[PDB]
RNA sequence: UCGUGCCCCGUGUGGCGAAAGGGAAGCCGGUUAAUAUUCCGGCACCUGGAUGUGGGUUUUGCGCGGCAACGCAACUGAACGC
């Protein structure tokens, strides 16, 4: 029974539970035209998805880099403002 | 609305009570 | 639970998130 | 006057649960044949809910707000009574002497105690009962 | 004989964190990430991360100690230090008012905004990463997708306009090679773009080209590390184009 | 910075000072070695004093 | 010009020869550009479009069912907390030789 | 050296992959029999009464594992 | 991401100095002309490393029992302290 228990290309659609980086990669954006939104010409075609995000997700999934989030503000060095000696000793 | 599970713990930095905070000691470096 | 309405709502939040991310001396 | 009554909050001072806070479910002053001394049937908290700050995610808050309870027959000599009182309607006759004699009733009793204590903790009241004692 | 100490061998010597790696290489974080992308240093995962570092979390990045020691001998570190010193000299010249000296030192900086090429030459990196032209042709799928995507983007500080025009030039040269050799096989108009499949020297190459519209740059991508990928793939495609044109006996560049 | 010398101080790297021909000198021909051969499957050699 | 393919470590380590980590659930290597399916075409076949539509429809249905169940759980938790708080207020009001 | 008081545990120990050999020691003065199996770390001994069932236990032991009877003299 | 920085901490400073001080862990039998807790046979232990299996814990997420002294084959734990 134990032996039987031991006996018993990748896809971007479903991923492993363990993350690689600051967060786990979310599910992809929905890439499908709704039946209202079908058009009859190449001219009226509505492109779907973002190819920058597609290539970035491809890199993260293939493991060439880890998933990180953007840092919009960095913590500034704590400083104290003082007046210069010449401006202190200016006399008029 | 704020979660009621939050509470405040003010620290009084007088003598004998809780530890003094990290102040600017540049005058005494 | 209309699937067309659910998919349209999902696409609406997706496009909203995409646009919101892309946007005296 | 009597103060080891129902809903009295006490501190466990001996055993594995030393330092934990309990509420009295049923006081037996006269004693039992199994316990020929003044004792009580109590329910309490073994693992207190963790600290929550303002910037934390709701999933982490819901994970850290869990409470691990326990039920116990405890001697009066191993209890330190408190002036606080925790009146909970869900704890009325949840455990008895027969509860500790067979295992299964202990886990459904602990499930009931966990549910009622988590409801009271999410209410935000009786904060002293859920903050752990520091000794 | 002498008793070993705990934590002095095993995974603790096999792995190091990103902090220990940047402290070992004495690099800034952008330079370290850029060099890792260029040299193919990949993140790793120990079985027990606490054995490597007691402060490691689930977001901690690990690398191989031998990979970092291999990075330690890269000639581009000297180039980074030389460029930092040259920028200090340019700032000194501008602060003292030597405009002619500032221009003369700036023409040695080899800026992407004026050359259209990467700031640092990756020619020695290309041969190390691709021992064979077959490996180059096999990574051409990602290379062509990356460059055809960045051929249609507005200018940023990471990827300037001359660099984008160079990417367009390389894509057009590759397209002319395919037209002349009749190597294009399949094409597909999907909802996201146009798929092209060509056959070069027995290798099937499938890549995706966006429709010519305003492509949206979102904040969910690391555009600067994407730009480093652009530099690497540009340097690769230049050599691939030269080899293909010389193989079919044409003058490169056209 | 690490050292990046303009000239090597030693032009030729020296050969392995303790190689295997210097490690193994000769076996032992005494009765202790000859007894150990048949009773212990053990060969006794005289080796270099610096070899581990 | 320069043409490739024609003590410093000139030998690359085997650690670099190790393949990168794949985040795929099956553990296999994901291609850089996966081959598209006919349902992703701009003018797709009817069967492929219906298959993709029903897959996304059932995914949306189960996701909405999950979020409604979670909302029900949260509102039951808030109601239980409110009832316990009301009971606490009522309790405080009533307290005020061998 | 460890003594195994369970026949099931002795069966799993004998079916373990590290079991190099096993041997039979018969003490007629004590009317006992000892099954000793040699593993990587421990030598495991099962003590039974001298009986036909004890002799039959050799058949239920694995056939791959070598079993030898201890002679009267431990000849060097 | 103003991408070429920021944060935390204090306690100082290295080496030598004991075959009687402190200290991780080996016993029995046999064997030589001369060595043996060192060789040989059997039976073990310690230190460190890597990684499996079994078992354990978990939908009440991080064990259970005893009034208690405490017990049981396991039964999360960084900084900083006692």
């Amino acid at each position: 029974q134990l032996a039987l228990q031991k006996i018993e290309e990748g896809d971007d659609t479903v991923l492993r539970r363990k993350q690689l980086g600051k967060f786990k990669l979310p599910e992809k954006d929905l890439e499908l035209v709704l039946p209202d939104e079908l058009e009859d010409s190449l001219r009226r075609l509505k492109p779907e998805g973002n190819l920058l995000k597609d290539r970035y997700r491809s890199m993260i999934v293939r493991g060439k880099l880890e998933a990180r989030r953007k840092i919009p503000f960095r913590k500034q060095a704590k400083t104290k403002l003082t007046e210069k000696w010449t401006f202190k000793d200016f006399r008029i | 609305p704020k979660n009621p599970l939050l509470e405040k713990r003010p620290r009084n930095f007088g003598i004998g009570q809780d530890i003094q905070p990290k102040r600017n000691l540049s005058r005494m470096v | 639970l209309v699937p067309e309405t659910l998919l349209k709502k999902r696409k609406s939040q997706e496009k909203a998130r995409a646009e919101r991310a892309a946007a005296v001396i | 006057m009597k103060f080891l009554k129902t809903s009295r909050v006490c501190l466990v001072t001996r055993g594995r649960y030393a330092g934990k806070k309990v509420v009295i479910i049923q006081p037996v002053d006269q004693g039992t044949k199994s316990h020929p001394y003044g004792h009580a049937l109590v329910a309490g908290i073994e693992r207190y809910p963790s600290k929550i700050t303002r910037r934390m995610s709701k999933a982490r808050i819901e994970k850290r707000s869990k409470i691990k309870p326990f039920i116990k027959v405890i001697n009066y000599n191993h209890l330190m009574p408190t002036r606080y009182t925790l009146e909970l309607e869900g704890l009325k006759a949840v455990i008895n002497a027969d509860t500790f004699k067979e295992p299964s009733q202990r886990e459904e009793a602990k499930k009931t105690v966990k549910k009622v204590l988590e409801d009271r903790y999410n209410s935000g009241k009786n904060r002293w009962f859920f903050t752990p004692l520091r000794f | 004989g002498k008793a070993k100490k705990k934590g002095k061998s095993g995974a603790a010597r096999n792995y190091m964190t990103r902090t220990q790696a940047v402290k070992k290489l004495q690099l800034s974080l952008p330079d370290f990430r850029k060099l890792c992308i260029w040299k193919g240093i990949y993140p790793r995962e120990p079985r027990d991360r606490r054995k490597v570092n007691k402060s490691a979390t689930a977001s901690t990045t690990f690398y191989y100690t031998k990979d970092i020691q291999y990075l330690l001998h890269e000639p581009l570190l000297q180039k980074f230090r030389e460029q930092k010193a040259l920028e200090k000299k340019i700032s000194r010249a501008l602060g003292r008012g030597d405009v002619s000296n500032a221009a003369r030192l700036e023409r040695n900086a080899n800026l992407p905004e004026k050359t259209g090429k990467p700031r640092y030459t990756l020619n020695h990196i290309i041969r190390e990463r691709y021992p064979t032209f077959q490996d180059a042709l096999r990574d051409l799928d990602d290379c062509l997708s990356m460059l055809f995507l960045f051929a249609n983007l507005p200018s940023t500080t990471a990827v300037p306009a001359k660099m984008i025009a160079r990417c367009e030039r390389l894509c057009h040269e590759f397209q002319h090679y395919l037209i002349v050799t009749h190597s294009l096989r399949k094409s597909f108009l999907s909802i996201k773009g146009i798929y092209y499949q060509a056959n070069i020297q027995g290798e099937d190459i499938l890549w995706l080209v966006p429709y010519k519209f305003n492509q949206r740059i979102v904040g969910d991508v690391d555009f600067r590390i994407m730009g480093t990928f652009v530099e690497f793939y540009m340097t690769l495609l230049g050599f691939v184009n030269y080899r293909l044109y010389t193989s079919i006996g044409l003058k490169y560049p056209p | 910075l690490s050292r990046a010398p303009k000239y090597p101080r030693k032009s030729i790297p020296h050969e392995p000072r303790l190689d295997e021909h210097k490690i193994i000198i000769h076996p032992l021909n005494t009765e202790g070695a000859l007894k150990k051969i048949e009773e212990q499957n053990t060969l006794v050699f005289i080796v270099d004093v610096k070899a581990n | 010009t320069y043409d490739p393919w024609a003590p410093d470590p000139l030998k690359k380590p085997k650690t670099l020869e190790q393949k990168p980590i794949s985040l795929a659930a099956n553990g296999k290597s994901v291609p850089a550009v996966p081959k598209p399916t006919g349902g992703y075409s701009y003018n797709p076949a009817f069967t492929d479009y219906q298959q993709r539509l029903m897959e996304e429809s059932e995914k949306a249905i189960e996701a909405e069912r999950k979020r409604l169940q979670e909302l029900e759980l949260e509102r039951q938790k808030m109601e239980a907390a409110a009832r316990s708080a009301a009971e606490a207020e009522a309790a405080e009001a009533r307290a005020e030789k061998p | 050296p460890q003594e195994v008081s369970d026949i099931k545990k002795f069966i799993e120990i004998c079916r373990r992959k590290d079991a190099s050999s096993a041997r039979i020691k018969k003490n007629p003065k004590t009317q006992q029999i000892k099954f000793k199996v040699r593993c990587q770390r421990f030598l495991y001994t099962l003590v039974l009464k001298d009986s036909d069932k004890a002799e039959k236990l050799k058949q239920s032991l694995p056939p791959n594992l070598q079993i030898k009877d201890v002679p009267k003299r431990n000849k060097r």
